[PDB]
């Protein structure tokens, strides 16, 4: 069950960052991360997969309701890696992700307010920051996580949100997924070697799952074997 | 396990490509 | 600056259409909008033109365009948001495939699992050409009035 | 720019209604408002007009309108916050639905479980667009002096 | 102190820092509480690891 | 020893978060906060302590 | 030319001929450039650098002996796929490209 | 955030609140005008309306 919770992030994935790490701020800010990068950054065969990760918060005027709300440019696989549950509808095909489509996910928490009716969702449209925007699906929270206290947030392809309302190449981050069964630690100075490449400086920044997991995977099989062997000592005890 | 799916009666539609702005 | 002035027998709107679409729209090809505080109270008319010169915000350019809806009883105030829909061709008498249950092998090829009349769900590989904001126009491949499993699909699967 | 000079005799004020709700707010309406410093010292006074030049601060376009309020005793300074309530209709001999026993299927539907004389409840399906903090404006739906369910709300269920 | 509970006064303080500035906004997450939590929680695992344990040498 | 280790935190914490929650901005960059407040703050009896905190990075 | 912040940039320019109106101002455009042939030299998988300094760039090969051994390279020419390389290894050597490690025999 | 129910205790011994009108909200103690008469208790700690002691 907790390996679930755990693996349901797969394996892998080595999310980019700018600045130096977590608490950076200019150089950070700054982001040299053409999202083209990810060109030959999935050219390499040992990689499953690998997909750009943007969000942008912004006022959504719609109807009477008008308030600010986060969003998240995303691969449309994220739901689906993520295995998040939908309220409703789907995510997107890679088609219409090329499509540039007004189609946007939204927190059941956001319709909420926006919806005392509870208007079925599918087909409206609302505007995000100044965009209108065809929502269609929207997902229920896979985690309780009810100190979270979360806030309104929403989901778009990557592909709309950095291009038709923003238009930087430097998304937020990008998540990488190794193939083969591929241990978290090789490949990933490879990978560091990589950015020390097609970037002429040491600017990888990445955090990394294979490490956190096994380890993990290591204590909690470490936990049966102590629960396990002292219950069966104690049997043969018996 | 119910079987059961979600489903649509296909019929010879007409285009609705238009698309939307602010 | 003493003082502006302005002409409202007529209501102009700026229409900033994406530079993606921007190739397309045709002069004269029906349009219409609607404001977000009066929910519903559709407005109409032709489009009049493109505008030559772009202007941006940071990052994707957009293009803009104009109609001309006449403005009785005095309403609609000086830059208010204005949802609209701009008109793109209505190809009839052909099957178009929801998105929410397609299946695309190789990005090419296109199976799609639909509900038999014995119970059984089935596929078929499907060739589509045309392509909307929320389905596909199928062009090969399914019949019409065939049910098809918009929820939960898989290939042979009797329900 | 040697000075500045202003009459302070009678405080105008821009009270800025979100866009939404432009489209009312009709002239001659009464409304009235409140300082944040005095906490409870009501004024009040006709709407005067409507600004036709918006000015929108990031997100959000919204509109002006203005008052008239007395000033004796020398009191409010320039530039004070004031909370404003603007009398948004005066509807009468017409019915409200309490919130708490409202039932709304659909997303427009409205059932409303109510007592007959019979007293067997049966809900009724209400049309309501206009709503209060406490109530929902029920111009259509139910004949006055029905009873209702204010709780535990039972369609085809007698008390 | 007073080994008194994170889930009271938070709510005093809300109301108080709703006073104190003119609005909600503190907007503070709950302290103590989840510690309190995850020592049931541990103190459960206790229960079972040792009660399983204990039972099974009577057992014996 | 794990139990110590996270009560360790003075029982633990309540830091203010004038804005939403941890994902905003705006409102969160906007901040009333005040150090004088901690007088009024420190008033309560129940309360051991209550401390200051901010941060930044410089060249 | 003129800089956006990081990174200086340089123009070019076409003359693209314009039928039918097409191509609105300031439109995106996507743009190729033919650089050219670098033949008749060998060209490193980029995996299989080792690249110390930054400017210093060793290669562990194969030898046949069987034993591996880096070589010190110069590399200017670099590619999404490979990297020209005139120089510091002969044609027909083996290399270790994966879990390399010099001065080892396999 | 505009009516101020207070909870007091009666000489029943049962708590009951009082909606009030509060003006100044000095520093220590907000300063109450009316909705409260002197010489009343008031439950201060875990207050319940409607509740007797």
């Amino acid at each position: 069950m907790v390996l679930a919770d755990i693996r349901s992030i797969g394996t892998n994935t080595i999310d980019v960052y700018p600045g130096k790490d977590f608490g950076d701020d200019d150089p950070q800010y700054q982001q040299a991360l053409k999202y083209d990068d990810l060109i030959a950054i999935q050219k390499q065969p040992w990689v499953a997969s690998a997909t750009p990760a943007v969000s942008q918060n912004l006022r959504l005027r719609y109807n009477n309701v008008d308030v600010a709300a986060s969003a998240n440019g995303v691969s449309g696989d994220y739901f689906n890696v993520y295995g998040m549950t939908f309220s409703e509808g789907n995510t997107f095909n890679q088609e219409q992700l090329n499509g540039r489509a007004q189609v946007v996910v939204l927190d059941s928490n956001t319709r909420r307010q926006l919806f005392p009716h509870k208007a079925d969702v599918v087909g409206e449209v609302i505007l995000v920051g100044n965009m209108p925007a065809r929502v269609i699906g929207v997902a229920e929270e896979k985690q309780s996580m009810f100190g979270s206290s979360k806030v309104l947030r929403v989901w778009l392809p990557y592909s709309t949100m950095s291009g038709r309302v923003m238009g930087q190449s430097w998304l937020n981050s990008i998540t990488v997924r190794v193939k083969e069964g591929f241990d978290s630690a090789e490949a990933e100075q490879q990978l560091t070697r990589l950015l020390s490449l097609r970037h002429g400086k040491k600017d990888f920044f990445t955090w990394n799952m294979d490490g956190v997991l096994k380890t993990v995977e290591k204590t909690t099989r470490t936990l049966q074997l102590f629960l396990t062997l002292v219950a069966v000592i104690s049997l043969v005890v018996g | 396990p119910v079987p059961t799916y979600q489903t649509l009666i296909v019929r010879p539609g007409d285009l609705q490509q238009s698309v939307l702005a602010t | 600056n003493i003082l502006t002035l302005a002409d409202m027998s007529a209501m102009l709107v700026k229409a900033q259409v994406s530079e993606a679409d921007v190739i397309h729209l045709k002069p004269g090809q029906k349009a219409w909008f609607t404001v977000l505080g009066d929910q519903l109270t559709r407005y109409e008319g032709q489009i009049k033109d493109v505008l030559p010169t772009p202007e941006k915000v940071n990052d994707a350019i957009f293009y803009y365009a104009r109609f001309e809806v006449p403005n009785p009883n005095g309403l609609l105030r000086l830059d208010m948001t204005a949802q609209v829909h701009i008109q793109l061709t209505d190809v009839k008498n052909v099957l178009t495939i929801p998105l929410s249950a397609l299946g695309d092998p190789v990005g090419d090829n296109r199976y799609k699992v639909k509900l038999l009349r014995n119970g059984e769900t089935r596929e078929r590989e499907v060739t589509i050409g045309a392509r909307n904001d929320t389905d596909v126009e199928i062009v090969k491949g399914l019949e019409a009035g065939d049910e098809v499993v918009i929820g939960e699909a898989k290939p042979g699967a009797a329900q």
